[PDB]
């Protein structure tokens, strides 16, 4: 399980929260809406290992 | 990535970083000029003039 | 299409009489028959469904019986309300058909 | 809990016409099969067809197949019978009917009727 | 963005009770969970049940499960609270309430209210 | 069925005072409490959801705090309309339960 919230430093130059080109937040919201299609509708997954 | 200070580069179905690692069957570039507030209108499933 | 033959075409009886309209089907239709009553110039009214069960709001004197080919609609006591044309409609299978009708008359 | 049907329309042969009936007073209108039944003046009732307003599914009778065009709109709960090129024989009362689903296919409700004259 | 409930009414025991709530002012009404809350005279609120109008899925409190039946007519954007076997304990004022989606399960919208006294 | 105890059952405070109300949970809920204003003969109106954020149309005087079993509702300066019943309900898990309610008097 990865819970990293650090900005992804895609560029060689540092990305310390700059959010410029090659600098962006790792986590993106799904923004589920019922209007979305079945493929985009949320699905709850339980993996029994 | 050298085009303008604060360009908005929004990729749907792909990642901005990964484009260099992919092969594309058919590529089309559509160029136009719009108002800034109408930029968000250029996206899949959006409402505007 | 299942064919409904309704007998008799015209029947004349006095008020308070008992009448037995008959309807026959070309094919066996189990108990899926509906009896309707239409007054002249008026929309038909559903009376009997499932060939025995009366529709709510219909006088209890109406009764239905029979299965398969034979179906009997019986009225114990006639009244001026009862004097109207009577139809039998099979709903066992699609392409629904109506009987020719019986003209109950005073 | 009854169906409201449009007024009588008189047209010469060869003209298109559409007759509307809307049910009222009952819930879940689009989930009830709404049909048309034709009664020729001084003749027996003849079932014309049925439509499901929810998905616009129609089951015409073989006698009237390919001739009538029954459709429905669930937004206003109104079933339309579109007849094109009215023929001379097309002079009869048209009843809007509703019948339940399941095994109960009998027409429990009947519209007043439209005096289509051609 | 309001929920209009049926008028307050008084009924004797053993009768069938139906209470209607119609939602207006917000689009996608079928996609909002709509529920009922009971307030006894001089008592705290008790959540009773919720329904999803699109698929008619119902969820009930353990106390009120079976005792009540909550239904949703998605066609007319309405929810119905149906009680059978009205009794003296069945005397309270009822709220139609709306749920936001996602993980927010408070009642953002409340109806004016429907008093029922047996 | 998470059980909520709301204390005190009745509270009396002069206008302009700061009032605090405690909602206690049988089992811990992760900031899933909602606070409602119910005036006598009126519909409860949402003030606070998630126990921190407040609903639109609610003045900043009403506030909420707390987490886990213990939650608090506080009014810094009372107003004539402020005095009325207050409810807390958990929405962490289904079978949602309300508080008993606190009647506010001058």
């Amino acid at each position: 399980r990865d819970i990293s919230t650090e900005i992804y430093q895609a560029g060689n130059k540092p990305c310390n929260g700059v959010a410029g080109f090659n600098c962006y937040f790792p986590l993106r919201s799904y923004s589920f809406r019922p209007t979305y299609g079945v493929g985009h509708q949320p699905y709850r997954v339980v993996v029994l290992s | 990535y050298n085009l303008a200070p604060f360009f908005t580069f929004k990729c749907y179905g792909v990642s901005p970083t990964k484009l260099n690692d992919l092969c594309f069957t058919n590529v089309y570039a559509d160029s136009f000029v719009i108002r800034g507030d109408e930029v968000r209108q250029i996206a899949p499933g959006q409402t505007g003039n | 299409d299942i064919q409904m033959t309704q007998s008799p075409s015209t029947l004349s009886a006095s008020v308070g009489d008992r009448v037995t309209i008959t309807c026959r089907a070309s094919q066996s239709i189990s108990s899926w028959l509906a009896w309707y009553q239409q007054k002249p110039g008026k929309a038909p009214k559903l009376l009997i469904y499932k060939a025995s069960s009366l529709e709510s709001g219909v006088p209890s004197r109406f009764s239905g019986s029979g299965s398969g080919t034979e179906f009997t609609l019986t009225i114990t006591s006639l009244q001026p309300d009862d004097f109207a044309t009577y139809y039998c409609q099979q709903y066992d299978s699609f392409s629904w058909t109506f009987g020719q009708g019986t003209k109950l008359e005073i | 809990v009854q169906l409201v049907q449009s007024g009588a329309e008189v047209k010469k042969p060869g003209e298109s016409l559409k007759i509307s009936c809307k049910g009222s007073g009952y819930s879940f209108t689009s989930y009830y099969w709404i049909g048309w039944v034709r009664q020729m003046p001084g003749k027996g009732l003849e079932w014309m067809g049925i439509v499901y307003p929810d998905d616009s599914d129609t089951r015409y009778s073989p006698s009237f197949q390919g001739q009538v065009t029954i459709s429905a709109d669930k937004s206003i709960s109104t079933a339309y019978l579109q007849w094109s090129s009215l023929k001379a024989s097309d002079t009869a009362m048209y009843y809007c009917v509703r019948h339940p689903g399941g095994g109960d296919w009998y027409f429990d409700l009947w519209g007043r009727g439209t005096l289509v004259t051609v």
